[PDB]
RNA sequence: AAAAAAAAAAAAAAUUUUUUUUUUUUUAAAAAAAAAAAAAAUUUUUUUUAAGAGUUGAGAACAAAGUGGCGAACGGGUGAGUAAGGCGUGGGAAUCUGCCGAACAGUUCGGGCUAAAUCCCGAAGAAAGCUAGAAAGCGCUGUUUGAUGAGCCUGCGUAG
RNA sequence: UGAGACACGGCCCGGACUCCCACGGGGGGCAGCAGUGGGGAAUCUUGGACAAUGGGCGCAAGCCUGAUCCAGCAAUAUUG
RNA sequence: UUCGCCCGAAGCAUCGGACCAAUGAUCACCCAGCACUUCUGUGUAACACUAGUCACACAAAGACUUUUGGUGGUCUUAUU
């Protein structure tokens, strides 16, 4: 049930709550997922994101990084 | 619209008496219907059962079945 | 739609079962089927059994479910009225109406289609006996291949034979002597005495109708001596009871058995097979007459017979 | 409309092929609901209605509205009243105490609220069940206790 | 009702004041945080976040929290 | 601020009728069920020539029992 290729816009659109509309700037500052998934607020903050969205990411890293959370495959068809 | 334990038994010859019902998403474990309390729609009710593990029973006395209500009970053709 | 003494012995079930919360007499229940006169009064019947289960287990705390005769009772009422569909659904082994399904049920549908010639009325109560896990009994044999006598079915009297015979039940003689009718009416030879063996596995001494069929398939080899010997024992260990009886099948012989042996063969065997009738049956006849039978017998039948002239 | 594993190489491409387990059916070993239109020798392709229905198989949200539990007696504000039923300080006996810690025993059966319940009523002895998704994990009840609070009383001290 | 209240943002009744009313009748209580009139010589933003600490509910994930934390205004104070 | 009278909203309390509306206990009565009896009807199996004979269920009745469900009475109204 969850997305077997995971990256940041499956990611991000995992999350939920309005925060994938930083796919393109994270996407292009940041590339990987796995620098995503190490990032810390300062870094965020100076990429143009909010409070809310900027914890959101936080709190779905740290879940996604420990198995505690993956994002959905259902999330497919646009 | 899934069924509970008592919409599942009305179905069922002698209401069920003697037949394996378990929740949808159990795996190898169901109750052998030994009383059956219908309430007056004939859609609720209570339920007594004996627990069988793996198809082996495992307890002496029968015993009250929690969760009768809920919409996901079914009857196995194959141990009853 | 609803006959008014079904409308009213309805509602006053469906009134003491849900507004005064008490058992209605049994003999309200039973009223109610006898007074079933149109198809669209059964429905109403079933709306009171499954009234009544309710009723029965969430009051009088019962779980059993009808017992036998109301099965036999409400299943015999189904189809008299004629709704064959309420009627096999006495069969099923899981429904909402507390119905057990027996052997009697299918023996009315069986009834029915007999007396109704209906054909594919056997396959779905036959199928409904197997899914239902009903057992395969005698009577059941019986009016099965009584109807597939009448239907002009060879394969549902060898799929159902190869399945009664696999079940290992005891074909009664009445059954037997279906059979072996009906195969003389085919033609079917090597079945003929295929099944003769059988029975003769099964009882030991002949009877009217299949001595009578014996000769039947002795005819069609145009071998008359033995079929003679063989009528000619079957008449000497009778008494004088049915003289009536072996001339009306001696007038079958004469009047309906060659047009049945003759429908199921092509054209050069209907010539062949009505040269070979015309030169047997007459000496049949004299011989009959020469070993001392007193059998009175139409010969001008066999050129009435629309068949005979192919 | 079943569970697990693999699919990278020659003569427009998401979903299929292979291997092992498992439920059921069909003819004792193998094989694998009704109607319309078409094809083939009963099966297949497309479409409509399925499903108060011979157990429809999983899934997602149900907040959409409620019943129920717990908390809204804490935290926060102000000093109107109050000259002693208050406060400060020290004691007492004639009490209760949710949640929290620690023992023991139980958790049975009927009925009612359009439907149900850990809601309400009744019987014993008091109770209440949920979860094989949270199956020996929560929860409830009775009895002994610790802890924390609360009620009650009182000596002394406390304006003009 | 509740373990606990005779309960600031619960209920019932009476009173004064006040807002709707389709005119039958309903509704309200900042001495919570901001804020406004008024009185006065005179006393502040209709701010941000639940990141920390504390609290309620939940098994958790979490969700609430003008408690708080932190910004804003004012030589009002302070051995700067 | 206090005292004496008149009135008495909501509410706690106390009575009183009331079998009001439930609940409980106890009486009957009616179906229905479990075991039983049948010279009864309707099925299944042998047999027998088509008639017996067992096995069923009859709910088809019976009648003392006993139970589930109802209905109608009582309780010094017994608990709300
Ligand atoms: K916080
Ligand atoms: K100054
Ligand atoms: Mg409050
Ligand atoms: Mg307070
Ligand atoms: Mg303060
Ligand atoms: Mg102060
Ligand atoms: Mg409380
Ligand atoms: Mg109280
Ligand atoms: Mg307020
Ligand atoms: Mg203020
Ligand atoms: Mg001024
Ligand atoms: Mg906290
Ligand atoms: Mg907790
Ligand atoms: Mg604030
Ligand atoms: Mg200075
Ligand atoms: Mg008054």
């Amino acid at each position: 049930p969850y997305a077997v290729k995971v990256g940041i816009p499956e990611f991000l659109s995992g999350i939920g709550g309005g925060v994938e509309t930083h796919v393109a700037r994270l996407e292009t500052e940041l590339g990987d997922l796995s620098k995503l998934l190490v990032t810390r607020t300062l870094k965020l903050k100076k990429f143009g994101i909010p409070c809310k969205h900027r914890k959101l990411i936080l709190k779905y890293s740290q879940k996604y990084r420990l198995g505690l959370w993956k994002p959905r495959a259902d999330a497919i068809k646009a | 619209k899934k069924k509970n334990l008592i919409e599942v038994a009305q179905f069922l010859p002698n209401w069920g008496i003697g037949y394996h019902m378990a929740k949808a998403h159990w795996n190898g474990v169901s109750y052998e219907i030994t009383k059956i309390n219908l309430y007056k729609d004939g859609r609720h009710g209570k339920a007594w059962g004996i627990v069988h593990k793996d198809g082996l029973r495992a307890a002496e006395a029968p015993k009250k079945i929690s969760g009768v209500h809920k919409r996901c009970w079914k009857y196995i053709p194959n141990l009853s | 739609d609803p006959t008014e003494a079904v409308k009213e012995l309805h509602g006053k079930i469906l009134d003491s079962v849900n507004v005064k919360r008490s058992m209605p007499p049994n003999a309200l229940l039973w009223s109610l089927i006898e007074n079933c006169r149109k198809e669209d009064d059964i429905s109403f019947l079933f709306d009171a059994l499954q009234n009544l289960r309710r009723f029965r287990l969430s009051n009088l705390r019962i779980h059993d479910n009808f017992n036998c005769n109301l099965c036999r009772q409400v299943a015999k009422t189904c189809v008299r009225v004629g709704a064959i569909n309420h009627g096999k659904r006495a069969l099923w082994k899981h429904n909402v109406h507390g119905l057990t399904p027996s052997v009697a049920s299918a023996h009315h549908l069986l009834s029915y289609a007999l007396e109704h010639k209906n054909s594919n009325l056997m396959d779905e109560v036959m199928k409904l006996l197997k899914a239902n896990d009903l057992p395969l009994q005698p009577g059941t044999a019986d009016l099965v291949f009584r109807i597939c006598h009448e239907t002009d079915s060879w394969d549902l009297l060898a799929k159902y034979s190869k399945k009664f015979c696999k079940a290992g039940v005891k074909l009664r003689k009445t059954t037997f002597d279906v059979w072996m009718e009906f195969a003389a009416k085919r033609g079917d030879t090597e079945s003929l005495w295929k099944v003769d063996k059988l029975r003769s596995e099964t009882y030991t001494q002949h009877t009217l109708s299949a001595a009578f069929s014996c000769a039947k398939g002795f005819l069609l080899e145009h071998k008359p001596e033995e079929a003679a010997a063989v009528i000619q024992i079957i008449c000497q260990a009778y008494p004088d009871e049915k003289k009536s009886a072996l001339e009306a099948e001696f007038k079958k012989l004469v009047n309906e058995w060659p047009v049945d042996v003759l429908k199921h063969q092509n054209e050069e065997d209907k010539k062949a097979v009505a040269a070979s009738l015309k030169s047997d049956i007459p000496a049949m006849v004299n011989a009959l007459v020469n070993s001392g039978l007193r059998v009175s017998v139409d010969l001008d039948e066999l050129n009435k017979n629309e068949a005979l002239l192919s």
